[PDB]
């Protein structure tokens, strides 16, 4: 089969500025490529098709270009509505093959997150179970890190992360990070800690609380 | 007593013969002032007109050629006859009329031309193997009715060109039936296979190496190869003295005329020969399929009796063609042409049961009328065609011509001939419209009104310019 | 216009057989090919196969032969993806594509229609108040949802009265069950002082369960 | 009746082209009125024909015409594991040509189309081609409803139905008022003939180079019959639209099918969905019925009036015999919603092998009396054979059956004077229509410009 690699993974610009997105295949496909929108959590909008050629009802500031097995997808002055996915698919050969995306988000100052640490709930250890929740809150850029430390010890086991899309007012980040044990395995530690690494600072943001105390 | 002749009263001899051919002339001197010379011959002898000085042409028939109806055409270069009289010379006054006979005999073994044209393509290939031994077949049932039998062979399937041929891939050039699992011939439209010759196992050795082709559209160009074998009769080899019967066998539709275009093909046909040294018809690529109309022009100039032995699915449209092309012959063919022997030796007693005359050449003041004998000695007015005949059989037909008033020309020939025969009855007319005293008239007679006039046959007419 | 409509979002156990429409809408299904394509978010989107509704040819990729199996009915003006022996892999969001005019292309989409697999029964979420520590003038709480099926739920603060300075996580797949967090933020004088509740609504098994944020 | 045999008007091509086998005339955005003129054996690049387009400005002198630009590049695409291809070769570009607001259509009948996978194939078959020109802006365009992409076997498999693979769209052409492009093409379904049919605005905008098989979502094309009455009877030979079933919001279609039920030959109106609305029979098999179509209101009630040509026709003669000499029959249009009935007036030719009837042309009022008029050709007509066009008049109860004027060939023999004829346009603005006449054979074009009466 034909491999797509679309690149980049993803990129933070701003409104106005001129971007392109390339396509790279694996082996000639003579402008037999399409490229395609996805707005988020929505479907799909053909924007080009056979390397330059505009689908009805696209923008003129959406443009197509390249030969051989190297494309470009350009975005002449963007708008709010741009800031979506991308996709580059070929139809040289069968099976039809995809790139892997390319999402567009907006470029914003830096922010660090905000760490809260919450301890298991009354009611929820009375069940059997027990879950640390912390919530890493309104950073920018989206690339951080959570450790789990038990006692000062790094855990990985049992972990569960959740992230939202980039917030509609602020556009910054945010991020969940749950650790669920038995409540019999809870109660043999004292300490429950979670690291938050981001570019932010050289030093770790670090929450925590000790079993018992309060 | 007072009559027409003498009643009209007439200027000179010329205007008395054309009162009616009844009148006479007397251009003898003494004769009475208040008689007339214009009167009936029997009249004018009454009143002492002197035998020599009446001018009184009869018109008559005289026969000139009087060979006899050949009993067999067998043998001779062809000094066969089968009309007879042959020549003849006819002598009219001015609205008179005269009646001759003309005999027809379709003779007994006259020579035959059998040319078998045969459709080759893919749909055909089961009835070429039964037909491997035809040319010894028909020529052992035809040597019952003519002892000069030639037989030849010529194939066709349509115009080797796109969309009739397939053009892909380049294999399927040279062999049309590549995508199965089998080969046959690349396309070819007409070629001619085998000269007309009495060598029937030239027929059958020549078959067993004929093998089909293969187009992808069910009408082919049959039209293009009966106009080629009718018009090539150098390659074909028709004989100047001998029934010829193309023989077209297919199961198929039919191109026509402005067909062709599919093709890109606008060119009309021109009905000349294309065929050379090679032997296949080399405009078939770039000339059109001939017309109805052009094809009968050139079946009845080089005197070719078609026939259409076609298979049941198609004997309706060739019988509706057959009927535009007048002289064609239709025959039912099996679905392997196993009884295409029989079907020909039916069209040859069927092209010789009939007797149709043809009148070439005559003057438009010339009417002439026909009645026919055919069978047994019974008369049918009105009539110039005879049917239901068989070889051997003669026919005679009556002839009546009468002429209007009389024509500057005074001497003509036109024709009577059969419909596809050789022979033919020549009428010599002549037409006795001038008295002989004529030829010796006085111009600028002393007796005529001061030499203001000219003498002859007796009386005075106004001289030239008058 | 041109318009696909996809039909609704199922819900299947492993080992069934699921069969998703794609209706033309607009204009006649046998004009073009119809494909069908499928989505995950880690390996993102795959070509399944493509028919031709005028005449019935398939093609398909080499890797879902056997588990995909696409028709179409002319007469309805219907195209249709079978899916067979189902697993998890299979949970997916799949979608019908035609061309606008290059025979080959992919241009027109549907809205997408939502597969899940899975064995788990129809389950009551759990809801848990999630106060602080025994500082700052910021103050933040929050709430976990854990161990319903199936998706989704909605939650909300003060039964939608909080909504400002909000951030409810996407749910994440915990064993064949689904779990989900929300936080909120206000000042230190908004709490304790002002009762604070989390509103839960689970329509599947139909609970609105609400519990009150607490103090340690 | 008042056109002007004395001083013609002459344009020209190159030797062998055909020059003349299609013309139409065309009036730019400005009205200023040229002549189309379609060459179906010009040269292109590689030494070999093609086929050309020509816009003739209108010059009383006449002279060289400029050519109308097309791509005469063979194309390949490789796409979908499949391999597409046009050939260009021999395809006859300017067949047939035809002019609607600014917009030139000319047609390749014969270009061919193949399409290929792996070892097997389509076949190399002319699905025929029709380019569309803007002359004033360039813009380009192409229409080729008969491309398909499907390999041999599967008509094998299926029997052949549905098979648009031999089309030649282009073969005939015309274009409706609202602007609606009708192809006809002889050899759809295999050889029965199918119409293919969208609008020119449509063709257009959903063209762009290099795709060869895309979808234009207006097409409509007509029907495969299992009837062995339409098989090989080349339905859609000639082409014409008019209005024929009293409701004005509907155009209808005029399809001859000169091979029609075993070469009898017929023709047939339908509406816009190519249901049947009548028939017409031809009267004699191979005469050719449904060569030429024309509609034109002769008899001046405002109603269609029909005409058929059969070139081919052999008139009845003494002693039984036949003469093909061509024929053409005249169908007026009765009141309100009924069938047309049996020809109101036949018109035979006079010289052996003529082919009148060959061309039918409206001539609009060329007297100006309030009755349209025709003009008739016999491209080998004349008593020397060089070619003929006759003139017929209209009046209250439909054309006279004696010609008002007869123009012979000013070619030489071989011309086909009269093979392409065009009237109904006033070329010089001086008030009264005129007549051009394409002599491809002479690879010439004559106008007639009309005068008044004499
Ligand atoms: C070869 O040539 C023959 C001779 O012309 C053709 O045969 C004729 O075919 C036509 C059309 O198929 C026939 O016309 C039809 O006539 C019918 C009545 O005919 C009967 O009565 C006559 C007179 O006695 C008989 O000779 C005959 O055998 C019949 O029994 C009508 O019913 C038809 O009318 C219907 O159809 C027409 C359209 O065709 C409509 O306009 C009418 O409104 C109506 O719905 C029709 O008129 C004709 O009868 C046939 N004649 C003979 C002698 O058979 C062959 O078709 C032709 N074959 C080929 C392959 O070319
Ligand atoms: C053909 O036969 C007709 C009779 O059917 C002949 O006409 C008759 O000729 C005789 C002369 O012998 C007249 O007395 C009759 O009055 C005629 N009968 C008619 C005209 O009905 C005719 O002469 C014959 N012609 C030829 C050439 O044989
Ligand atoms: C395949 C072809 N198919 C049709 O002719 C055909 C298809 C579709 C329709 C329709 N559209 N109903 C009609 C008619 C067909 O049968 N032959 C093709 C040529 C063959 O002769 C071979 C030779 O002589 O070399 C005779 C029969
Ligand atoms: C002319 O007719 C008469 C009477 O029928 C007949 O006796 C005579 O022989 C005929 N003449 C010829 C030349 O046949
Ligand atoms: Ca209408
Ligand atoms: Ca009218
Ligand atoms: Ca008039
Ligand atoms: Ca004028
Ligand atoms: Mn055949
Ligand atoms: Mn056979
Ligand atoms: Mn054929």
């Amino acid at each position: 089969d034909i491999l797509m690699t679309q690149s980049p993974s993803s990129m933070s610009v701003s409104l106005g500025d001129t971007v392109s997105i390339t396509c790279h295949a694996s082996q000639g496909i003579s402008s037999n490529i399409g490229w395609l929108q996805q707005k988020p959590g929505k479907s799909f909008m053909g924007l080009i098709y056979y390397g330059t050629n505009l689908v009805d009802g696209v923008p003129s500031r959406f443009s197509g270009s390249g030969s051989g097995a190297d494309y470009s997808l350009t975005i002449s002055s963007l708008d709010s509505e741009d800031f979506a996915d991308y996709y580059c698919v070929q139809y040289a050969q069968l099976p039809y093959t995809f790139g892997g995306g390319t999402k567009l988000e907006i470029k914003r100052a830096d922010a660090a997150p905000t760490v809260s640490i919450f301890p298991p709930s009354s009611e929820q250890l009375t069940s059997g179970g027990a879950s640390v929740v912390c919530f890493l809150n309104n950073f920018y850029p989206k690339d951080i890190n959570v450790k789990w430390k038990i006692d000062g010890s790094e855990r990985q086991n049992g972990v569960l992360n959740s992230w939202t899309d980039q917030d509609s007012k602020d556009s910054t980040y945010s991020m969940s990070s749950t650790l669920t044990l038995t409540k019999d395995e809870y109660e043999r530690h004292n300490s429950y800690t979670c690291e938050a690494t981001h570019k932010t600072s050289t030093s770790p943001i670090v929450k925590s609380f000790n079993r018992n105390e309060c | 007593g007072p009559n027409i002749c003498t009643t009209r009263g007439v200027s000179s001899c010329q205007q008395c013969l054309a009162v009616s051919p009844m009148c006479a002339w007397c251009s003898d001197e003494a004769l009475p002032l208040g008689s007339p010379r214009c009167d009936l011959k029997e009249n004018l002898l009454k009143d002492n007109c002197a035998p020599e000085s009446i001018e009184f042409p009869v018109s008559e028939a005289r026969v000139l050629e009087d060979r006899p109806l050949s009993d067999k055409g067998s043998g001779d270069s062809s000094q066969v006859t089968q009309v007879s009289p042959q020549r003849i010379a006819l002598r009219l006054r001015p609205d008179d009329s005269k009646n001759f006979s003309i005999q027809v005999r379709q003779v007994e073994d006259y020579p035959v031309d059998i040319y078998y044209l045969m459709d080759l393509s893919y749909s055909m290939k089961d009835d070429l193997w039964s037909i491997q031994n035809l040319g010894t077949k028909l020529a052992t049932q035809m040597r019952k009715l003519t002892s000069n039998l030639r037989i030849g062979f010529g194939a066709f399937v349509d115009k080797p060109v796109s969309p009739y041929m397939y053009i892909s891939p380049p294999e399927a050039l040279e062999n049309p039936c590549y995508d199965m699992k089998t080969t046959c011939l690349p396309m070819f439209g007409y070629k001619h296979v085998l000269t007309l010759t009495d060598q029937v196992t030239r027929f059958n050795e020549e078959v067993k190496k004929q093998s089909v082709s293969r187009n992808r559209d069910a009408p082919e160009g049959g039209f293009d190869a009966i106009m080629q074998a009718t018009v090539c009769d150098e390659k074909i080899g028709w004989r100047n003295d001998a029934s010829h019967l193309l023989v077209f066998t297919t199961d198929a539709k039919t191109h026509i005329a402005l067909d062709g275009r599919l093709a890109g093909i606008v060119q009309p046909n021109d009905g000349q020969c294309h065929v050379g040294s090679d032997n296949h018809y080399s405009a078939s690529t770039t000339m059109d399929y001939p017309s109805l109309g052009l094809m009968t022009e050139k079946l009845s100039q080089k005197n070719i009796n078609l026939i259409f032995a076609v298979t049941e699915n198609v004997v309706n449209l060739y019988q509706n063609y057959s009927e535009l092309i007048p002289g064609t012959t239709v025959g039912v063919l099996s679905m392997d042409s196993s009884n295409v022997l029989q079907l020909i030796v039916d069209a040859y007693g069927k092209i010789r049961s009939k007797v149709e005359l043809e009148v070439r050449d005559l003057p438009e003041e010339l009417s002439l009328s026909f009645n026919a004998t055919c069978l047994n000695n019974e008369v049918i007015p009105g009539l110039k065609s005879c049917m239901g005949l068989k070889i051997g059989d003669t026919v005679s037909f009556s002839i009546e011509a009468k002429v209007r008033g009389c024509p500057q020309e005074k001497e003509k020939s036109f024709t009577i001939k059969p419909v596809g025969f050789k022979d033919s009855l020549i009428v010599q007319v002549t037409f006795d419209c001038d008295c002989a005293c004529q030829a010796q008239a006085e111009p600028n007679s002393h007796r005529c009104n001061n030499g203001n006039g000219t003498f002859e046959c007796g009386v005075c007419r106004c001289g030239p310019g008058w | 216009e041109v318009q696909l409509q996809q039909s609704g979002a199922e819900l299947v156990k492993p080992g069934a057989s699921v069969k998703l429409s794609c209706t033309a809408s607009g204009f006649n299904i046998k004009d073009t090919y119809v494909h069908w394509v499928k989505q995950r978010p880690e390996q993102g989107l795959e070509w399944i196969g493509r028919i031709d509704p005028a005449n019935g040819y398939t093609k398909y990729d080499p890797k879902f032969q056997g588990k995909a199996t696409i028709t179409a009915d002319t007469s309805s003006n219907t195209a249709y993806l079978q899916l067979s022996s189902l697993t998890s892999e299979d949970t997916a969001v799949y979608y019908c594509v035609r061309p606008l005019y290059d025979y080959y292309a992919m241009d027109y989409w549907g809205q997408g229609t939502s597969v899940t697999v899975s064995s788990a029964k129809t389950t009551a979420p759990s809801v848990y108040p999630l106060a602080p520590v025994c500082t700052g003038s910021s103050v933040t709480l929050g709430c976990l949802v854990k161990g319903y099926f199936p998706e989704p739920v909605t939650l909300t603060w003060n039964s939608g009265s909080l909504s400002s300075g909000v951030h409810t996580f996407p749910a994440v797949l915990q064993s064949d069950l689904y779990t989900l967090s929300s936080s909120v933020t206000v000042t230190s004088s908004t709490w304790p002082s002002q009762s604070i509740t989390c509103n839960v609504a689970h329509p599947a098994s139909s609970t609105k369960v609400d519990k009150k944020i607490e103090p340690r | 009746l008042n056109l002007d045999p004395v001083q013609l008007t002459f344009y020209a091509g190159p030797n062998g082209s055909q020059f003349g086998f299609s013309l139409d005339f065309h009036k730019d955005s400005h009205g200023r009125v040229a002549i189309v003129v379609g060459a179906p054996r010009t040269l292109g690049p590689s030494q070999e024909e093609t086929g050309g387009v020509f816009l003739c400005p209108w010059r009383a002198e006449g002279g060289q015409c400029p050519s109308l630009l097309f791509d005469l590049r063979d194309e390949t695409r490789n796409v979908g594991s499949q391999t597409l291809q046009t050939f260009k070769a021999r395809q006859g570009l300017g067949a047939s040509v035809v002019s609607w607001s600014d917009v030139i259509v000319a047609c390749a009948p014969w270009q061919h189309w193949n399409v290929l996978e792996k070892t097997e194939e389509a076949e190399k078959t002319p699905v025929g081609s029709c380019f569309l020109a803007q002359p004033e802006s360039g813009r380009r365009a192409e229409y080729s409803p008969c491309r398909g992409n499907t390999l041999s076997r599967i008509y094998v498999e299926n029997d052949f139905s549905w098979d648009k693979r031999y089309c030649e769209a282009g073969f005939s052409s015309v274009v409706t008022q609202a602007g609606e492009l009708v192809l006809g093409a002889p050899g759809g379904y295999y050889f029965l003939g199918l119409l293919a049919q969208a609008p020119v605005a449509d063709i257009f905008s959903s063209y762009r180079p290099g795709i060869l098989l895309w979808h234009v979502s207006s097409q409509s094309l007509s029907f495969d019959s299992s009837n062995p009455e339409y098989f090989d009877g080349y339905w859609g030979y000639s082409v014409a639209v008019g209005e024929f079933d009293g409701d004005l919001n509907t155009t209808e279609y005029v399809v001859g099918a000169p091979t029609w039920s075993w070469t009898l030959g017929a023709v047939e109106i339908l509406d816009s969905y190519y249901q049947r609305l009548h028939r017409l029979r031809g009267e004699q098999m191979a005469s050719y019925f449904g060569h030429s179509v024309a509609v034109t209101d002769v008899n001046g009630d405002g109603r269609h009036d029909l005409l058929v040509g059969a070139p081919l026709y052999m008139e009845s003669r003494a002693d039984r015999k036949l003469a093909e000499v061509g024929r053409v029959y005249l169908f007026l249009q009765p009141r309100g919603p009924h069938a047309l009935g049996a020809p109101s007036l036949l018109l035979t030719g006079t010289q052996l092998y003529g082919r009148f009837g060959s061309a039918i042309a409206p001539l609009g009022d060329l007297d100006r009396d309030g009755y349209n008029d025709i003009a008739v050709a016999a491209p080998y007509g004349g008593p020397s054979g060089r070619g003929q066009v006759l003139v017929f008049l209209g009046q209250s109860e439909g054309l006279r059956s004696r010609p008002s004027q007869v123009l012979d060939s000013p070619f030489p023999t071989g011309s086909a004077f009269g093979f392409s004829l065009r009237g109904a346009v006033d070329i010089d603005d001086n008030g009264y229509p005129d007549l051009i006449v394409g002599a491809y054979g002479a690879n010439q074009v004559a106008v007639y410009r009309a005068q008044p009466v004499v």
